[PDB]
């Protein structure tokens, strides 16, 4: 008798997969759907890439000689490391995360002179600390002291408008030094105050010298502060010492992204997902490698692998 | 001795995911079937489509590596973080599994559905076997199995013959 | 000359979703099937039910439009704002996807599960065309189409008249 | 030969929508899930309105000028407008935004004299800054000067315990002012403190005078704070100058909610989920119009139209 | 008189899911089919094992009860929960919605899978009469329907005569 | 006619579930999906556990007499109450709310001495709302007075090395004194300020005296203060006056998770998703008892009800 099959292929080495019914029945076909899989350098190509290296990030608005390279850097991405310091006299910015955070999507900076000028006082502060040819100072800064040791400082206002359309960004000082007996060698004896408003801002400062662990041969410590100034707005600085002032704002450039990482650039290979141990090629919606990885990502997951069926039923 | 899908699959066929086995006098033959193969492929690729889908938001840094930010923010965005990750972690669990389910039944449908169009071709010329063929009660030659497989069979030219055989 | 859903559809029949085309000597006619009819729409009317939903969760202002709030929490509400619409767009997208591809099907089945009724109540007195329609084996005027739509057609008293055509 | 054949309807229009496994497939019919639709006005029919227009919402807890209707204000709907300011003499609340988040679901607010008395000092302090017939002040608060200029500032105490069954509103004021010479012209001479202690909380504030950007003709600024008191706990204000006492204490009504918008108020319409272009009125489950709506909302989607199918297949 | 599922259920068949009901001269019976009970429990037993899963992330306290955190940031907190939770609530509703509905048909499929199947092995010997059950135009004794139970029924042994009796 | 009939099972009393298009079709079976039930105890089986009682989880670390017995706690999992208090003389943590979050994963913790010493001051600061056997006070803190009443307090340095391979706990306080009268008595006349840096972490401290409502007979306040000392860096405290000295730094043990709760512990039971309220033991993946619950937990949802079918349509 003749007759006819109806069939459908098959094959020896089924892969296994998950439906909503059974776990690991095979099918004929699948393909992975997390990726794992990491190029481990960051791809630039198509994007103006700084690698700051020795330079923290806040430091290329105030200058400490690691960032004199990136006083007015441009940039589409961004590249922290980790040995980069914000600094060269011991200190730390407050609320320096949110700075950072600005200026990761910056797209770089310009700085503009503020102008200040000063009668009665000197203005070549200078440490150890920072040195190029010998002791010297962060670039952007003035620290000023009274015009001789122990001398008294002459109460002082300055302010600058920012003439410009964007927002200018404004950083300031306050230096606590290691000793009372510091303070008035460079200050001069008396309480100090140093008071900082905008119109749209208020605020306020008073040294706390005092001892402290030494870092880079030094006890005392400069605080860095900052705002936003609006347009057509004016910063006024009022202050009797302990100050360390700005010689130049900035103005954020255009837009950026910022990652940190501990890998190469390679501006051969493109990208658009970051994170600290490359950059992740992939059409894949979702990825296992790192759940803080940044730009436009696949969703992170916790599975190692997800595999979608591209066939049938394996029936061997 | 000849079987069809009812049974298992043909390790053999390999140019289709679909296929027709027969047997007549002039032997064994295996022909793959273009259209339900590449309806199968084409709805498969469907799904590929939707779900190679790269996404178009940005994200940044709202953390440091390098630096922690402070206890109390830090913990807000690890719970905030932690709890997206579940959520994406049962999605995608999910979107797999249901996907994966819909899979398999779209290929047995489409083996179905070319079966079930076999059938009607034959009218009353053949009989399901149970095995996933049919039995013809009439000579097929090289050329009728042809005309089955191509859709050109006229059932009515074989009918007389095939009729009295199966009584 | 007739054909039904293997082909196409009926831009014609207007009063109903499913439905019945005849031919006999008193002419041509297309009816409406009610219940068939009744129940996708049933079905899809549930979904609508389903999706229609009014949330009842309140939520409020987080941010400010007119006076920023500090950088850090508000790029932490950013972040926190823009993952959650993700999970959301990634949701609609695939329950639009899934409800529709399910709507499709469902459909289908319906139209299948009436033709495969009709089948059954015709038993020995008709045959599958192939089209989506039936040769029946005997003279059927409107009242007899009328019994196979209303489901009273008695397939005994047709039979030995049916079964002898075929032969 | 008779026949009988089964179909379906279809039409020559489909229209297009996607599933798990096809791009644009026709449909019969379809509908759309994705509201894109908006009222461009407040529907507040079934609310009691409050549109503070002019006044800054925590201006109805002090009392500039602008905010005299609103100094007992009762709402269920709360809208605030851009040209809303705070403040009359330039400063700015401390935690201001947590404050508009209470005051916002508050029902608004009952006020309270909390019986400050005062001697040997001046109670009338004023500016042109603040002015009603000629020159005054915040409503809700004194401005308390010396006796006489440069005068000495009596050290002071004074408490209020809250007698009531919920927690009040506490709101003082540091003033800053424009120089020394107008601190001591004010409170006289010597430094100033101002401390404020209930017992759920401790804190205190110092006043920093300097010249600032003058702000409606004024170089000085008034720092703004608050606390929540406890039922049956006591607050109390010791300090020497620079002193804004609150004369009432505030108290929330009930419920509300409040909005930010730019659009006329309709009280002819109803609705429940709001954006500062209108309401948005929909039993859509998702909307793509603004993701900062708030009330009772849909979901924010990114995509402009996702259409649910709500019939077969279409094939003419 | 006795019917089959497309009429309705028995509330009689208690020792499995899916069954038969014969009729012949030694009387009434039913039993149950088990390999068709096993593979719905087995499928059913399947989702229960994957949605009965303990997820392995812990969470901790970002919050207090005894005293209350600082406003802005339990607002920030309490607005992302109440999202997370309108999140895991669609979820969990549309989980137990389509699994629901994939229960009902995955089971209706079962039911269906069986009745083609013994169809199939009654070939010519049998007709559809419309609620679920076949007519045997032979006379089928106690072993003659275990034979059809079991699956081992041969046709051809019974064919000559129910043939002639259908005509 | 001979016949067989295929058939399914059925049921009188169907049980009602939903599904993608209809409301309440009945299934012949169904299982809860959304766990409401709830065991009102802490099921500790296989745990250590620590209920604080009446001892305030930061209280541990400064010790007041409630927590005489935790100083040097050592858990897996960790109860605090609602009538637990971190203080005996009135007062409250800085940051309080991130060291609770600190503390309750910490495993517990493990004390070492700084051994700080000290010449021409008083160590014996004492008070009636800190009681022993009498007055008394913070076990691991010492209160320095001047050396009598009224008498001048020497400035001072005093540091102290984590010499251990994790980061050290430091804790210390600011006292606020009733009244200036009170802080001459106590620390002599003159202003006070206490600064303390490490490295990582630059602060400062001026007291703030005052009248304030009497907590526990008290009207004066001590401010604490803390931070994370990091190995092989120092802390370094400059102060004169007004300063409660840490004797003891703390380390953290291991791992650990806290919850807060009103009912009994139960070394019977066992369990891993906690609330106030109890325990949930539960395999279902949803919940609706406590949004808040931690630990390994069913996800919180909205609905008391979602059942599942785990049978086919009942059709009787
Ligand atoms: C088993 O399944 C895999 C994955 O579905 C099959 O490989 C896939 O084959 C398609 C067919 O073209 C590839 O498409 C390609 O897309 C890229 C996207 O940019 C394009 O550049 C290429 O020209 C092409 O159009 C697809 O990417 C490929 N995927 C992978 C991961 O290999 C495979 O063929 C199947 N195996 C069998 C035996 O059927
Ligand atoms: C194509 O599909 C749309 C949407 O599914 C059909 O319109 C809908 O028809 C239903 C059936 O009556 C309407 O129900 C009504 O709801 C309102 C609102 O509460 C109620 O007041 C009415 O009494 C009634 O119950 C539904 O609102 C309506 N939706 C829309 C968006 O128009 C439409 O008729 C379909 N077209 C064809 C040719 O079938
Ligand atoms: C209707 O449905 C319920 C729920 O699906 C059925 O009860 C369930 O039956 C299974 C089968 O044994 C139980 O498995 C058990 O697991 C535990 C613990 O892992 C083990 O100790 C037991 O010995 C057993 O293997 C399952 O737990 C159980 N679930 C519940 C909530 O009771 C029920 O039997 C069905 N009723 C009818 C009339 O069919
Ligand atoms: C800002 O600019 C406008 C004109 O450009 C001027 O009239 C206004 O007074 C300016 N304000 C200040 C504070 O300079
Ligand atoms: C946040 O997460 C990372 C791992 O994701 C961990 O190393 C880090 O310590 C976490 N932060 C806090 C504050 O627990
Ligand atoms: C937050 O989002 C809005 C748009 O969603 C944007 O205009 C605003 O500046 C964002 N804020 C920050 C701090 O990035
Ligand atoms: C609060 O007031 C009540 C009077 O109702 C009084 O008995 C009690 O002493 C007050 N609270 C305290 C802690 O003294
Ligand atoms: C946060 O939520 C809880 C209940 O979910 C409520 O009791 C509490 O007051 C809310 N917190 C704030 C800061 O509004």
């Amino acid at each position: 008798g003749d007759k006819i099959c109806l069939g459908h292929h098959a094959v020896s080495n089924g892969t296994k997969v998950n439906t909503l019914t059974e776990r690991g029945v095979e099918v004929v076909n699948a393909t992975e759907t997390v990726e794992r899989t990491n190029i481990p350098r960051i791809c630039s190509k198509g994007k103006r890439t700084v690698d700051l290296g020795q330079c923290g990030l806040l430091g290329t608005i105030t200058g400490p000689p690691q960032c004199d390279q990136f006083l007015e850097f441009s940039a589409d991405l961004i590249i922290e490391r980790r040995e980069g310091s914000d600094v060269c006299y011991p200190g730390k910015f407050v609320n320096e995360e949110a700075l950072r955070q600005i200026l990761r999507e910056s797209g770089g900076i310009d700085k503009e002179a503020m102008g200040f000028t000063y009668s009665g006082i000197r203005t070549n502060g200078a440490t150890s600390s920072c040195r190029r040819s010998g002791s010297s100072f962060y670039a952007e800064m003035k620290w000023l002291l009274s015009n001789t040791d122990n001398a008294a400082f002459p109460q002082m206002t300055k302010s600058y408008k920012n003439t410009r359309k964007n927002p200018a960004l404004i950083v300031w000082g306050i230096h606590h030094s290691g000793s009372t007996a510091e303070q008035t060698k460079l200050y001069g004896s008396g309480n100090k105050l140093v008071t900082v408003g905008s119109s749209n801002y208020q605020q306020s400062f008073v040294p706390s010298p005092g001892a402290r662990t030494q870092v880079n041969g030094q006890s005392g410590r400069i605080d860095f502060h900052w705002l936003m100034l609006n347009p057509n707005d004016t910063v006024t600085f009022s202050f009797n010492g302990a100050f360390i002032a700005p010689d130049r704002a900035s103005f954020l450039r255009g837009k950026s992204m910022g990652i940190q990482s501990g890998v190469q650039v390679d501006a051969d290979c493109e990208g658009d997902c970051y994170y600290s141990g490359g950059t992740i090629i992939s059409n894949l919606p979702f990825q296992n490698i790192d759940s803080r990885a940044v730009g436009k990502c696949p969703r992170y997951v916790k599975q190692r692998s997800l595999l979608l069926a591209t066939g049938m039923k394996n029936v061997p | 001795a000849i079987a069809g899908f009812i049974e298992n699959g043909w390790e053999g066929l390999i140019d289709g995911w679909y296929g027709f086995r027969h047997q007549n006098a002039q032997g064994e033959g295996t022909a793959a079937d273009y259209k339900s193969t590449q309806s199968a492929i084409d709805q498969i690729t469907g799904k590929l489509n939707r779900l190679i889908e790269k996404t178009n938001q940005q994200f940044e840094l709202i953390d440091n590596e390098f630096t922690e930010v402070e206890k109390q923010i830090g913990n807000v965005i690890n719970w905030t973080r932690d709890s997206i990750t579940e959520v994406w972690s049962y999605n995608a669990e999910l979107l797999v599994a249901m996907e994966n389910q819909h899979t398999i039944d779209l290929a047995d449908s489409e083996m179905d559905k070319l079966y079930e169009r076999v059938k009607r071709q034959l009218r009353e010329n053949a009989e399901e076997d149970g095995t996933g063929c049919f039995e013809i009660f009439h000579k097929c030659d090289d050329d009728c199995m042809a005309s089955i497989r191509n859709n050109t069979y006229d059932h009515s030219k074989y009918r007389e013959e095939a009729m009295q055989n199966r009584i």
